[PDB]
């Protein structure tokens, strides 16, 4: 019986209140940015270099994926800003790799292609990065991995970053190797030249497609002769598949993937799928681009899960974190969210929430909104370490998927606790808005304020106002540049830059992913009670 | 750590073992004592307790007398610095 | 019965030859600069550091090590030379951190320890990472973990190199969470002032000591708790205080001194219930019948020369007993069963260019250990820029595959040495770095790089020769060298092994004649660990 | 390397002192009192029920269990002071029956002997209790079940407190076939008459022996068969050894006489290939430092007094060597690692009234112990939780309960000595006998109730000062002792050691000078069952 009426989250903003068209304002310029420089990204190399690319009678490395996945079907890109100004004087759209999720012949399927009109299909160091991340998503979840070849090798000026260690390109191999090792099919389509390292890849699947000419496998590096579809798939036997072209090489990778005999099982418990009733796009005034204003996270839940519903879970106690059970497409989810600073009683809710989730096979979703710990004589006395350890602990163990989203400040030991990229969330993602840093500026630089105003108070040289912000002011010029969301996502911070009002979408996709691995059951280590 | 010189070090002066009246005082202002030489007796909630001499070093005050009610972990004895 | 009289390996080296000659002194003087080089690093911060340090009544780390491990026991130290010139004008000797294994009551143990002498004990992003290769160490040895903490925070001027990705200090929390799961001790001695963020590693461990004045923990620290909340507080009364060891509880042994805090952390050890056990079979152990520095004539410091491994094998391996593997088939690679200290070993070394023969019957040879259940070891010595290197290598490409898919999937315990060029493609199909070996080390005179030096600097002689010849102005022999002299000397550079070990890619570089030892101790150590049975992928025949 | 020196616990008590001289005549008094009043009991039904028993060439139950065990090994008998007083008129020594743990042919056993000369072996519902409780013990261990049946059946009076109920007769046959099914064999010597549920305990056991002319099995004896068919047979023609030996086929083994029989069942076991295997490590085995006796003068017989349970410790573990752990946070508990006999255990003992720091305490060291596999001993001198309105406000509810709740799910061994108070919810947090310890003990001196006898007897002087202080009528002070006095008495006489162990509540009421050897034979047999991993529930945080 599922009859029963229920509250629902969510109040309707003030939309006449200066406030939230202020926030608004200023969201939504955040979002106009980043949609306008992803559009300039989506033309990776250029107009002379995607006619130079056309010319030769390839498909351009979007179109490619346009015809792979099924007809209509979304498609969730990943790390779009990976070399985003990452290089001084080089631009790397995208990084030189497109990586993505998307429905293939109705299996959901890991999409790995070179750009190969960015600096030639050259492997960057930030290439092989964003290339590492897009296969531990597809172990991670048991993603079957769909690796469209098109490039120039090494980049050799940066070969110490891209070669020696075990992060470094030779992991791309090993990968390989471990998926294979799992039952999770590997799939290359050789759709231009691969030298070197990139020749292993078409090897190393389990089934190969190669392209009539364009095509090229080869150890050492005419190359037709040396390498060729025609040489591979009748002499050299490296090729398993020999397609005519770039639309044939497509079609023939749709029936490798019909033919896997794979059928997604769910080990969660479903429910028919319900709007929020609140429109999304109001999060742009309710939230607005200020982290020193506050908003009551509930607002951004109300607007994200089916019908605005939400079980709160110990809601008087420990207030400063919001902890519930929902549902986001019919999936059931424990929401955790920050709501101000952290304490201890808020550490021990959340440690205890974690707990039920684990028991329950339950999905975890993070809201990090963190401004610290508390800080105080009196809390150190009581624990807060040791209560604030209590959640790292148990977020590190929780093998259920969990998925992180930064709609606000990640500073410090807060971004522990909140499962922060070190602790492997399936998932993370940030709003243009956000911040993250080891520490606040602000905190950094008035920190600093007191140390050499005592070193020269203590010294005896007077240190006065005017030699104050000539410390404060670089300090905080350096965090506010290196917290930026840009700055994080151009490095493989997080799997990407989202529009809030695309959230609720995005997590039913990436949780959608994440089921098609079997849930497995949490086992903790000691509680220090 | 295994003269048993750090036992004295552990802990500088005996305390209350929790809130009780005193009972008994069986040390005075300047008195030579020896470990487990019972300085005064305890009883809370109707459970009586005997505090013993930490040390040999000879007592320098008293901070309680009989008939004084004593808070859990307050200082009961002061002893001569050596 | 194991009476049977066998075959051993190894020849008598002409000692009167000039090459033995030529070669000895070039290896020695190598081994004689990387001894004095370590002799500097164990120094550490310098005498003005280590005189504060002792000042304050604390022993010095390394000094802390010895009184913390069995008495005359050997200890196994890790990446002495991380942060060797890593960082401009920074001196960090050894990262600012004491990694190794050594026996404390009878058990291997890994023990990390900030050297607080090194900038007062930061965190500098090689720091992080010698750590988190040590936790890795741990972890797939199933070896307990014991902190020495004694650390001042993570170095703010590269903070972004620390505080956020993955493998950053982050990650070393999960490590700790991750192996008390799975009942591989934590033991943290907070042995000095533990910083914000630092606090959590006593908090995090199973079992906990801290000593009575010098330890200090807490998350915020006195300068945050005066800006937070304008209040003024003395470090041992906010943290470490006898407030963390009986108000606030997170202290679960109390210590008077650095010496107390030793003793009570053998006692710990003691107590963990644990009984070593092997799961391979044990013959006794016996010496090479050849002195293993005669490894200096026979191996020098040219990579161009080349050299019988077998050599090399029969100077480290129990009595010089080898029992080589297809032996006529695929020469250029050397493949056989021996044993170290007792202990059954699968060799595989490079003995020429590698080809589809030699990548056939090394992956025929590492199906066979898999099977049987026996430890793997690879020596590197692979060769470029040959007439050999400048060949068709489509056979090439199609054969090595199965060989880094074979040995990516082995799950026998795997340990590489580097001795000799370690480039392209083969690293991969030796066990690189990328292929997790339990433990990976590196001769003196050993080269790594994506290729040889030579190589890249003839190919871009033929592309640049070709970008003028084709484009139609010349471009001349003079012109060659402004191209190739810049080429040559990067990579010479970046592939020394020193430049190798500064980062964090090997675990050590060896003298050679220590080789026997520090094989035999890592083999020792990864025998702590159940081995698992090995899952292949598919093998495209 | 073992060769640590370390410190050991104990101290020399004050012989000459008046509270220790007191102490030890007041305990010294006790320990005579129950010598005297089990050589009574060793008695069982008489000289004319002995005299009888003999005369019919059957040995006595206490000499039948001497000739089965191995010669000189010790045997822990126990509940023997099962039914003492427990009927009002009916005197039944030990309850009829004599259990307890002995070796045969080197294997642990549990023996299950009917006393015949008690009442002709009748089971009264004492006797029936204190064979389900043997059986619950050889299951929790994996100890083999030597059934040596004299009996007569049910006790008709009392029928409705023995056959119906789930813990009743029945369930007796049910224990025999689950212990059957787990491969813990079940031996029956059948050395009398058996009959009605009788008769079954030889069919459900997995090999059978009989006495040549002593022993009947029959499903219906000769007065029913007469009632029913008007048949006149005598039992041996109905039953006897040659009956079921040669035509039934019931018996396995045909014996003799009664030594005829026990040589059979030491074959039996010998066959049983079964062979002992430990899951701990083991260490050489050391006396304590201290004499037993002196438990005696330290702990006396007065409840009020205090005493520190670390000395009860120093007299009874290896050597007098003890880890405590969290010594100096809730120090109203002791917990620490011990060996005894070479085992290493876990000890939990209370030092005062609980707290919530206490109990949390407790709870880490718990899971510690389950972790490593290690067994659990508590010892219980409880007088109460903390009572006060900031406590409550604190959660010591919370507290208390994440102690029972862990205290529940430990899956390793643990065994419960009560040596003093044991009241209210302190006896649950403390592994009581509703928690399944392995075995639970009781020193002369205990005293266990829902609540104290003075706390009972004052909550009541408040209910009823209220009710006609309330109501307005007066009730003075003498009024008060009409209401006090009987409350004592009945606490007192309800909490004596005796009526606890009358009924089987606890497994023997042993001398305090005898807990190191009853703890290591104990933990002795509790070691035969290999030790499964310990799975928590929600932790309240
Ligand atoms: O921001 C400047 C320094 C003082 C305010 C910082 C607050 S104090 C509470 C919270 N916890 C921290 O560590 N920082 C913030
Ligand atoms: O009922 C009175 C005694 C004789 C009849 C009882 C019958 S005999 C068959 C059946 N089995 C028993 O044990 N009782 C009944």
């Amino acid at each position: 019986y599922h009859g029963d009426s229920v509250a629902s989250l969510g109040t309707q903003p003030d939309l006449g209140s200066a406030l939230y068209q202020e926030n608004y304002k200023q969201m939504k310029a955040l979002v106009n940015q980043l949609h306008e420089r992803v559009e300039h990204i989506k033309l990776g190399g250029g107009e002379k270099a995607r006619a130079l690319h056309i010319s030769r009678g390839k498909l351009l490395p979007r179109e490619r994926i346009d015809n792979l996945i099924d007809p209509g079907s979304p498609f969730l890109e990943l790390s779009q800003f990976a070399g985003y100004q990452l290089y001084d004087n080089e631009e790397v759209p995208g990084g030189g790799i497109i990586t993505g999720i998307g429905r293939v012949s109705g299996v959901e399927c890991m999409i790995i292609a070179n750009d190969a009109t960015v600096k030639g299909g050259a492997y960057y160091p930030v290439t092989v990065k964003k290339q590492l991340r897009a296969q531990e998503i597809a172990m991670q979840n048991r993603l079957p991995c769909i690796y469209l070849v098109d490039s120039g090798g090494a980049y050799l000026p940066r070969q110490a970053d891209v070669f020696p260690d075990r992060d470094h390109f030779g992991r791309t191999f090993y990968n390989q190797a471990i998926m294979s090792s799992k039952n999770i099919a590997q799939i290359a389509v050789v759709m231009g030249s691969c030298t070197a390292g990139g020749a292993y890849v078409p090897a190393m699947a389990d089934e190969n497609i190669i392209v009539r000419k364009q095509g090229t496998i080869f150890l050492a590096g005419s190359a037709e002769d040396l390498g060729g579809a025609d040489l591979h798939c009748r002499k050299s036997g490296v090729s398993d598949h020999w397609a005519l072209d770039d639309h044939h090489a497509l079609h023939l990778t749709r029936k490798v993937v019909r033919n896997l005999n794979y059928q997604k099982k769910l080990d969660v418990t479903i429910e028919p799928s319900e709007e929020p009733l609140f429109p999304a796009d109001e999060l742009y005034g309710i939230v607005g681009a200020n982290l020193k204003r506050s908003f009551d996270v509930r607002e951004v839940i109300a607007r994200i899960v089916d019908g605005s519903r939400f079980t709160e879970f110990k809601a008087f106690y420990g207030d400063t974190l919001v902890t519930g059970f929902a549902r986001i497409f019919g999936y059931p989810v424990g929401i955790v969210g920050n709501n101000g600073v952290l304490f201890s009683e808020s550490a021990k809710k959340g440690t205890h929430f974690v707990q039920l989730c684990c028991q329950r096979n339950i999905p975890l979703l993070f809201l990090q909104n963190i401004t610290g710990f508390m800080v105080g004589r009196e809390y150190e006395a009581e624990g807060i370490a040791k209560d604030g350890a209590k959640m790292v602990a148990a977020v590190a163990c929780a093998q259920v998927p969990k998925i992180t989203l930064i709609i606000g400040g990640s500073y410090g030991a807060g971004n522990y606790g909140m499962c922060g990229r070190a602790y492997s969330p399936r998932f993370l993602y940030i709003w243009p808005n956000a911040r993250i840093s080891v520490m606040g500026g602000e905190q950094a630089a008035n920190v600093l304020a007191t140390i050499t105003k005592d070193q020269r108070a203590r010294e005896g040289k007077q240190f006065s106002s005017a030699d104050e912000a000539a410390l404060k002011e670089p300090i905080i010029k350096k965090f506010e540049e290196e917290g930026n969301p840009y700055y994080s996502s151009a490095r493989v911070w997080d799997d990407g830059i989202i529009d809030p009002a695309d959230t609720r979408l995005v997590l039913g996709l990436s949780f959608s992913a994440a089921l098609n691995a079997p849930i497995e059951k949490t086992d903790f280590g000691i509680f220090r009670m | 750590y295994l003269s048993s010189v750090s036992s004295q070090e552990t802990q500088g002066g005996p305390l209350a073992p929790m809130t009780g009246t005193i009972e008994k005082v069986f040390v005075k202002a300047g008195d030579k004592v020896k470990a487990g030489d019972s300085l005064m007796v305890m009883i809370a909630m109707k459970m009586e307790h005997t505090i013993k001499s930490p040390k040999d070093g000879t007592v320098k005050k008293v901070f309680y007398r009989e008939g004084a009610q004593a808070n859990r972990h307050t200082p009961l004895v002061e002893f001569e610095e050596e």
